[PDB]
């Protein structure tokens, strides 16, 4: 009929979008994900939701999805809507390898999704994707990369980015402490644990509330290391040691 | 025939704790060779290979379609593939072209991903699985390869004698064939390592 | 027909999906249930009371097998349950026709939740009003999952769906531990179902299915009468 | 009152949802473009880098074929579909007809694809406007423009984006009937036109020229800084 | 009432008013009655002349579905024409698939299920027609059926459709219809029409009588009561 | 509350309710009818009254007992038009079992497939959810007789003593007091309680010609509609 | 007023208002009068000017060699039914090699216009077709209506202020069966001159007369050949 | 309520079609006059900017070598009409070896405008004037978005078309000549527009029997302005 339909497609009298601005605000009331470049690596960090003591966590990865062979992605927003995009995106990267027998070079994979995510804001009365998600990877042409998907379909290549209304103060922190040029892995891991100390309001940074995955180009393999919870512990205590130097000035 | 358009020979053989696979190197049209570096053995995960023989179009085609389905399988599940599971996967792919069939006969050889248990099987051009315990052969010069393996095979063999048995089986049978030859490559795998050797064969 | 093809779900100005949150209210007002993952098995139990003394008990079942090592229960409304059961039967055979091997319980929940996703996004249909509990002992370790009408899923040790679930959630936390036996797990699975049951509990008021490594098995009322025979 | 549909008319004959698409064009960064004797030029403003991203993925100037350019406004998502579609048509034209593609032919494809995309309900129109500049059709320099209604049209000097009314009024008193030869003079006209930017920071101008025979020549922020210096040299005659 | 727009919606007490609204549109049409004797079925339709320019036999409401089946429609006339073509088409497929004439008990089921399908969807509306079905056979005798706009279809001995649905069946039931012949029925149908408001507050009318049974050998056709004119000669004597 | 269009179409309201299906539960109640099914023995009995308000209305074309297959009969309550279209699916898909699978359909399997068709009308919109109710009987080998009942919501169950139509809450309260001392049901104990429940809920003590009785028994598994003479035989047999 | 929106929606009085509104589009068009004798059927229409120097819009249009129709109402629904009308006339010529009976062609129109008066998605056809023809049993005069009813008649006038034309036809219908074409045509166009305001006259530039006969093919006369028909007339009694 | 997409008035026409007539009123004016010597035609360009290129605005197009055109109202919808009007005159030459007449062009054009809706969307907002010399001499026709097609002898459409048609009926007679009718039309043009009448405001279009060439005057129009 006519009186039963939703709008999903109609401009404002001033020109803005009515439904797209709403989906870009539900992601801010969700989890926290970030990434950081290095000279010889790239990493991802995530926030655990539903840390109740009657769960299993047998998947070895919840926010991170190792997608082709040398790329992975975090996720944020509606978790039920998110599984449709990941099964498609692994399937886009795999039909490319059937076509050329070369891995997908980490940009036109993203534009292939961003055309699919765009198309529900256009023709067809359907609900848009309420999912923004990160990107890490390596190619022959540029190397280590980060990208920033949006419900609108916009993408940007960032050096250090994060999520907004949940952790918008981190972006103000990353402009203060991420120094250009030298950004190596031990410097980048200690920078990442400093940021989640403030944004996650849980004191002492319990290791069951975080998740860190990395990527190093190593001897022509491009391993993707989801580092276990045993070495999260000593990475926290290294940052816990930095309070002792932080009180020497006073 | 259509199978005799390019030639080929793929042999697999089961040992004690190890398994070996071998193939030829000649690529060519009916009587004219082209090159001696045509790959017919493709790795599908660690400690598990596959060999293809038949029409050279369907060798390169099925090995890409099977690689298309393997990577989608190993990402929905964190585990690797079992050797019984790949045999059911290939038999599904060949049977979909029931009346438009691919002209190849696959040979699968590999170990168990958990235990050390070897596995060999071969399929027809429409997907009939057939597991054995000693050897499987495929290609144009099939009847010469049965004559060598029925007399030289021993049940429990170290990787030393298993390499020497599959070497003499491939050299003496392919030299009797006309449209196969120009080099033989041998893969011998085990729990600890993978050894690849090429043999000194007649180049005529 | 016309071919109307418009979904009945859009975003709120706050950013929430309204109709999915309404469907969870019909889930919470359903019949209660409980599922406990033990060290050697998975125990499912439910609450099956008739509205009259006329209703036969050997007609409709609650614990329902999917394969010979996979079972599945629910808490919500009745007739919507049998749709996705028959959907999961035809879906589980398609894995067996391709791979010649019974489906693992993790892979089944990957696809059943995608079916429940499809009625939330597509045109003119309404989302489900049934949450599930999916069990099974594949590759040594047993499993116990829970899928909601939104389309997500989880992995529980012990949980409870239906009415009074916030009371059973605290009771399972105060009673379960790292490991038990399966025979000890049924004992703490009726004692959490005796919390919200009526004044009488017989062999026909409850209905219990188990998951040994020997396969899936639902219990006849002979065992359930002998199990509640004065052992709490 | 009555709009909420692209198929209904007003009581005085209007399509407000088509007219609202032009309001989304005015939220974009301004981009100007003139044609000259041999060298055509187009420049964009409002780069505004944000200290932590790579700037090679925010590009607003692309080439459809070897001798035609593109500059746009509006929102970034809908431009990517139109650009990627127009690359196919300017390549599939060459396959069916062995000529190179004229600058007039590709603008009718973009306008007609935006035409039928406005007619049917449940199809939100493109909220972009584009500038097509190419000296391709047998040594003749041309530049056209588009519109979200789907009307391709030809100017000789153009301005779009947030603040086009000031720049278009500026160029009418500035574009001489004397043709701007010595093409660095024509480039200095654009830098004088883009000097009336929303903030005029000086280092936020990305001018791209084309000498009608070579490929695209993206200017560096050292050659463009030299042209900003000579604009201040002519400004010293005011005293 | 507001909760009465679509045909696919329920009222808060549990009925569909769009079916209820279409039933009393049949009420405004003129009266058409039907009756069967022991060896035939006799139809009869009160039909009024529009102004004067009607040409004496136009737009009739006595249709002819099959060799032995006809209709006695009342209501929206254009909606009954499209519904009559369904019954013509339905009886043809039974001939082509089974090789013999359609039974009337099976024919009324196929039509009423087709009327039922327009009472379920919001795209279409229910019909605004009600009609009669009469037939005769040697292995089945005479039957007489009745279809409302909702789709309820079962058998009568006599009926009426129009304004005077109740006012006609009061004096139908005082007839000994179980043993009369359908030649004596024809002179008795005409007085039932002329008692209840033929041209009292209306302008003019014309009587039509359809006819099927043993005397026609199973054929269905209009009466030869243009021959000898006996219906009006016997019914107009009932003025006192 | 009335949120969005919950009172009009099949969507969720707040508190998880949905009204367009529980409006159909009292869409049965406009029939003015009550049906009783009793299972006690190696037999099964349907009993349901007829309501004939007109002498012009026939007698054989009133029957709500419907013969699905030779071993399966059913009774329909609710509105008449939705009832007969529901039986057209039940006659159809009982024959598809015989064609696809090669044997006779169980009464338990058929009540699933009927309720699954009523599922989609609740699931999909713009599709009217068939406000009628069906009660089945039949003989299963090595299982005895069964009585099933389907809902417009798609819910089914099997149970021993059944009421439907208008007066469930008075008749099911009578049968729980009846079926609590499980006495010897001996094919006339079953018929007598099938009459004396309906003869006291309606409180009529009625003539031999207003009800129907459908029966099936494990001595003659064919579905069987009783004759007016032998209906009168059981009626005077309880005159003590 | 909420029931007055769609064709599907019934009213609590039992009257669909959208069909009742398509009758009002017929009254917008001009008047036209058709009638017949035992041997000859003549329909006469009235043209309307758009401006002071544009051509007058035509009303009568040829269909077949034995069928011609008039028009009143929407010109969009006019040519849409004409293309359906001409297709059915030549199919019987191609298959059966006979001309169509006129009475069964109009039954195809009532089946054609019934679907858009019941299913949602298409308005009813606002149209006022008058039909004259020859089957094997003589002439016929037919009319249609947007309620998909078709009426056989011996004389009919529809359009703007056509009630005054009907009063002339009722008191002269006894004379129509016997008289021939020299007065049967000017029996008809004496009925048009009461559908005019009393100050102007039916001229030669605003009227069309179409004649189909028993031995005469359907012929349209306009603007030059009307002068042998307008001769021998009296004026209005003013 | 008040009459949405496809619903009759309680009295008369569809208001979507009625509002389509009003969209022509915000167009540009144009005058076409039929004379026995040929068909002359004029339009106003309404050029806004000097940087805006003048010869890119078309109002007279060439349907065929003996058929001209004129348009007003929506430019975006008019390019669809001119497209198939060029195609189906070309299909007629392909299957008949002859030129399609001027009247039977717009028969095919008026079929496509009466097709709005969901049947196999919105009505158009553009009126047209067609000049041409067929076998019956020179002709002039006019259509509207309602599909109402009619022959005119002299017609002005667009903005201020009501005041144009009042004075135009006085200056017209049956025995005009083509050299007289051209200057008779542009006197009406400068009395209804506001800018000074020069060689950049207006443009002409003439078609003759013996001069089927030259449907477009270009800077010979400068001579006609200084003569008046």
């Amino acid at each position: 009929s006519r009186r039963y339909d939703s709008r999903t497609t109609i401009f404002s009298p001033e020109g803005r979008l009515y439904q797209v601005e709403y989906a870009m605000e539900a992601i801010g009331h969700a989890g926290t994900c970030l990434g950081i470049l290095a000279n010889d690596g790239v990493l991802l960090a995530a926030e655990r939701r539903n840390i109740h003591k009657l769960l299993d966590e047998v998947f070895f990865s919840e926010k991170i999805y190792k997608l082709n062979e040398d790329m992975a992605c975090s996720v944020a927003g509606i978790t039920s809507d998110a599984n449709v995009l990941t099964n498609e995106l692994r399937l886009i990267a795999q039909r490319y390898l059937l076509q050329y027998q070369e891995p997908i070079p980490c940009e036109q994979l993203v534009t292939a999704l961003c055309d699919i995510k765009q198309a529900y804001t256009q023709f067809g009365g359907k609900r848009p994707f309420g999912v923004s998600l990160l990107y890490i990877g390596w190619d022959k042409h540029y190397g280590f990369q980060l990208y920033q998907s949006d419900p609108s379909g916009n993408y940007g290549g960032w050096k250090a980015t994060c999520i907004g209304n949940n952790s918008a103060a981190a972006v103000s922190m990353l402009k203060q402490d991420y120094k250009e040029g030298e950004m190596t892995l031990k410097s980048a891991l200690a920078l990442a644990i400093k940021v989640l100390n403030k944004t996650m309001d849980v004191s002492k940074l319990s290791a069951e509330k975080v998740e860190i995955a990395t990527l190093t180009r190593e001897n022509g393999k491009t391993v993707i290391r989801v580092l276990k919870q045993k070495e999260v512990e000593q990475l926290i205590k290294k940052h816990e040691e930095e309070e002792a130097k932080a009180e020497r000035e006073k | 025939s259509i199978m005799s358009y390019n030639g080929g020979a793929v042999m697999a053989m089961k040992g004690k704790n190890c398994v070996a696979i071998a193939a030829d190197r000649r690529f060519g049209i009916q009587a004219q060779m082209v090159t001696t570096d045509f790959q017919k053995i493709f790795p599908m995960g660690d400690r598990l290979y596959i060999g293809l023989a038949g029409l050279a179009t369907d060798v390169q085609t099925v090995a890409q379609r099977l690689k298309f389905r393997l990577n989608l399988y190993e990402l929905k599940e964190g585990r690797q593939i079992k050797p019984y599971t790949l045999m059911s996967m290939v038999a599904n792919l060949l049977y979909e072209k029931r009346f438009g069939p691919y002209y190849t006969e696959p040979v699968i050889a590999g170990l168990d991903p958990k235990t050390f248990k070897p596995f060999i099987c071969s399929l027809d051009l429409i997907g009939c699985p057939m597991v054995t315990d000693d050897f499987v052969v495929s290609g144009t010069c099939a009847e010469q390869m049965y004559g060598m393996c029925e007399s030289l095979w021993e049940p429990n063999m170290d990787p030393d004698h298993l390499f020497e048995t599959i070497s003499q089986a491939m050299l003496n049978a392919v030299d009797r064939d006309a449209v196969s030859g120009m080099g033989v490559i041998v893969h011998i795998i085990e729990k600890d390592k993978i050894t690849t050797r090429t043999l000194k064969a007649r180049m005529d | 027909e016309r071919g109307y093809s418009f979904s009945l779900t859009t975003f709120s100005p706050s950013g929430k999906l309204v109709q999915i949150e309404y469907a969870l209210a019909a889930v919470a007002g359903g019949a209660p249930s409980v599922g406990i993952k033990a060290a050697n098995g998975v125990v499912l139990a439910t609450e099956k009371k008739q509205k009259s003394i006329l209703y036969d008990e050997r007609s409709v079942h609650k614990v329902e097998p999917i394969t010979k090592h996979i079972g599945l229960v629910y808490s919500g409304m009745g007739p919507d349950y049998r749709v996705l059961v028959h959907r999961a039967r035809k879906l589980a055979q398609q894995y067996y026709l391709v791979y010649q091997e019974p489906i693992p319980t993790a892979q089944l929940v990957q696809r059943v939740a995608s079916v429940m996703q499809e009625y939330t996004q597509s045109g003119g249909v309404r989302p489900f009003g049934v949450s599930l509990l999916i069990c099974g002992w594949n590759e040594g370790r047993p499993y116990l999952f829970q899928s909601d009408p939104s389309g997500a899923y989880f992995a529980w040790k012990a949980t409870a769906m239906g009415k009074n679930y916030v009371n059973g959630k605290t009771f399972l936390e105060k009673r379960y531990n790292e490991d038990l036996e399966l025979e000890d797990a049924i004992h703490t699975a009726i004692l959490t179902l005796k919390e919200s049951f009526e004044g009488q509990m017989t062999e026909d008021n409850i209905e219990v299915g188990i998951c040994n490594e020997a396969g899936f098995r639902r219990l006849t009322p002979t065992e359930v009468k002998d199990y509640l025979a004065a052992i709490a | 009152s009555y709009d909420r549909a692209i198929t209904v008319f007003s009581p005085d004959g209007h399509l407000f949802q088509v007219e609202y698409a032009q309001e989304a064009v005015k939220k974009g960064s301004t981009a100007v473009g003139v044609r000259g004797r041999d060298i055509v030029v187009l420049g964009v403003e409002k780069k505004s880098v944000a200290k932590l991203q790579d700037e090679r993925t925010v590009r607003k100037i692309c080439a459809l074929d070897d001798n035609v350019c593109m500059a746009f406004a509006g929102l970034t998502a809908d431009a990517r579909i139109v650009i990627n579609r127009a690359r196919v048509e300017c390549q599939s034209h060459r396959l069916t007809v062995e000529d190179p593609v004229t600058v007039e032919y590709i603008t009718r494809y973009i306008a007609s694809l935006k035409q039928r995309y406005t007619q049917s309900n449940g199809r939100r129109p493109f909220g972009i406007s584009a500038l097509i500049v190419g000296f391709d059709f047998d040594g003749t320099p041309r530049l056209y423009q588009t519109d979200p209604s789907g009307t391709y049209h030809a100017w000789k000097a153009n301005a779009i984006g947030r603040g086009a009314k000031s720049v278009r009024e500026f160029l009418e008193k500035n574009y001489t009937d004397e043709a701007i030869e010595t093409d660095d003079l024509t480039i200095k006209l654009v830098i004088k036109a883009l000097l009336e930017v929303v903030q005029s920071g000086g280092k936020n101008i990305e001018l791209a020229v084309m000498r009608r025979d070579q490929s695209l020549k993206i200017l560096n922020p050292e050659e463009i800084e030299k042209y900003v210096a000579e604009i201040e040299k002519e400004k010293e005659e005011n005293e | 009432t507001g909760y009465d727009l679509s045909a696919s919606t329920f009222s808060p007490d549990g009925r569909v008013f769009q079916v209820e609204y279409a039933m009393k549109a049949v009420e405004n049409s003129s009266t058409a009655i039907g009756i069967r004797c022991k060896d035939g079925v006799v139809f009869g339709v009160e039909k009024l002349v529009l102004s004067k320019l009607y040409e004496e036999g136009s737009n009739k409401r006595l249709f002819n579905v099959d060799r032995h089946v006809g209709m006695a429609v009342a209501g929206l006339l254009a909606d009954a024409r499209s519904l009559a073509d369904i019954a013509r088409e339905e009886a043809s497929n039974f001939r082509s698939n089974f090789g013999y004439n359609i039974p009337l008990k099976h024919l009324a089921d196929r039509v009423a299920m087709y009327v039922h399908a327009y009472t379920l969807y919001s795209a279409v509306r229910p019909f605004g027609c009600s009609f009669m079905l009469g037939s005769y056979s040697v292995n089945d005798g005479a039957q007489l059926y009745m279809i409302d706009p909702s789709g309820v279809s079962y058998g009568y001995w006599g009926c009426a459709i129009g304004k005077a649905r109740q006012a006609a069946k009061t004096e139908i039931e005082k007839l000994q219809m179980k043993e009369m012949t359908c030649r004596d029925i024809v002179k008795e149908v005409a007085k039932i029409i002329y008692i209840v408001h033929d041209e009292v507050k209306d302008k003019a009318f014309e009587l039509e009588l359809s006819w099927v049974g043993e005397l026609t050998n199973g054929r269905h056709e209009i009466v030869p009561k243009d021959i000898r004119e006996e219906a009006e000669k016997y019914a107009k004597e009932s003025l006192k | 509350s009335s949120a969005g269009f919950d009172r009009h179409i099949t969507i969720f309201s707040p508190e998880g309710r949905l009204y367009q299906v529980e409006y159909a539960f009292k869409a049965i109640n406009q029939g003015g009818l009550t049906s009783v099914a009793v299972r006690g023995k190696d037999c099964a009995v349907i009993v349901t009254q007829k309501k004939v308000p007109d002498k012009l209305l026939d007698s054989s074309t009133v029957t709500h007992l419907f013969k699905i297959t030779e071993n399966i009969g059913c009774v329909m309550t609710g509105m008449t038009a939705d009832s007969r279209s529901q039986v057209q699916r039940a006659r159809y898909e009982a024959a598809n079992w015989k064609y696809k699978y090669g044997y006779e359909i169980p009464v338990d399997m058929l009540c699933k497939r009927i309720a699954d068709i009523s599922q989609v009308y609740t699931q999909n919109a713009e599709m009217r959810p068939l406000g009628c109710c069906m009660i089945l009987i039949g003989i299963d080998e090595e299982q005895g007789p069964q009585v099933y009942k389907c809902d417009p919501a798609g819910y089914y169950c099997g149970f021993k003593a059944t009421a439907a139509g208008v007066k469930q809450t008075e008749s099911t309260s009578f049968l729980e007091k009846k079926v609590k001392k499980k006495f010897d049901w001996t094919f006339e104990q079953t018929v007598e309680t099938a009459i004396t429940c309906l003869s006291t809920v309606l409180s009529i003590d009625f003539k031999p010609s207003e009800i129907e009785v459908g029966v099936v028994t494990v001595e003659n598994p064919k579905f069987r509609i009783l004759t007016e003479a032998e209906i009168d035989a059981h009626l005077v047999a309880l005159a003590e | 007023n909420q029931y007055d929106n769609d064709v599907t929606v019934w009213s609590p009085q039992g009257r669909i208002h959208q069909i009742e509104y398509a009758m009002e589009a017929v009254k917008q068009g001009s008047a036209t009068v058709g009638l017949k004798s035992k041997t000859h059927a003549v329909l006469v229409a009235l043209k309307r000017a758009q401006s002071e120097l544009a051509a007058h819009q035509k009303k009568i249009l040829h269909v077949d060699n034995h069928i011609g129709i008039s028009i009143a109402g929407l010109t969009a629904d006019a040519r849409l039914l004409c293309n359906f009308m001409r297709q059915e006339c030549l199919d019987s010529r191609f298959v059966f090699d006979r001309p169509l009976p006129v009475s069964r062609l109009v039954s195809l129109i009532g089946s054609k216009t019934q679907i858009p008066t019941q299913r949602y998605g298409r308005r009813p056809y606002g149209v006022g077709l008058l039909i004259a023809g020859y089957d094997d049993m003589g002439p016929h005069i037919f009319q249609t209506c947007p309620s998909a009813n078709y009426f056989d008649c011996r004389a009919m006038s529809i359009g703007a202020r056509s009630q005054s034309a009907r009063t002339y036809l009722e008191r002269h219908m006894s004379e129509f069966m016997e008289c021939n074409l020299n007065e049967l045509v000017k029996h008809g166009l004496r009925a048009l001159r009461e559908t005019l305001p009393a100050e102007q006259d039916l001229t030669t530039k605003n009227v069309s007369i179409g004649i189909v006969g028993k031995d005469l093919e359907f012929t349209i006369y306009d603007d030059d050949d009307v002068s042998p028909f307008l001769e021998g007339l009296e004026e209005r009694p003013q | 309520y008040d009459r949405g997409v496809n619903t009759f008035s309680p009295e008369g026409r569809l208001f979507q079609v009625e509002y389509a007539i009003e969209a022509i009123k915000l167009g540009s004016t144009a005058i076409g006059i039929q004379t026995s010597e040929g068909v002359c035609l004029a339009v106003e360009k309404r050029i806004t900017s000097p940087l805006m290129e003048p010869s890119s605005i078309e109002k007279i197009v060439e349907i065929d070598a003996h058929i001209g055109c004129a348009m007003s109202g929506l430019i975006a919808d008019a390019k669809t009409l001119i497209d198939k009007a060029r195609v189906e005159t070309q299909n007629h030459w392909f299957t008949y070896n002859e030129t399609m007449t001027v009247e039977s062009v717009t028969q095919a054009v008026s079929n496509l405008a009466l097709q709005f809706g969901e049947e196999d969307s919105r009505p158009f907002g553009v009126a047209l004037l067609f000049g041409g010399v067929d076998e019956k001499g020179p002709q002039l026709f006019h259509m509207d978005p309602s599909g109402t097609f009619v022959q005119c002898d002299a017609r002005a459409i667009g903005s201020a078309s009501e005041g144009a048609q009042s004075s135009l009926q006085e200056v017209y007679h049956k025995s005009m000549t083509l050299k007289e009718a051209i200057k008779s039309s542009l006197i009406i043009l400068k009395q209804v527009m506001e800018e000074k009448l020069n060689a950049t405001n207006i443009e002409l279009a003439t078609v003759q029997p013996g001069q089927n060439f030259h449907m477009f005057t270009k800077e010979e129009l400068e001579e006609v302005i200084k003569d008046i």
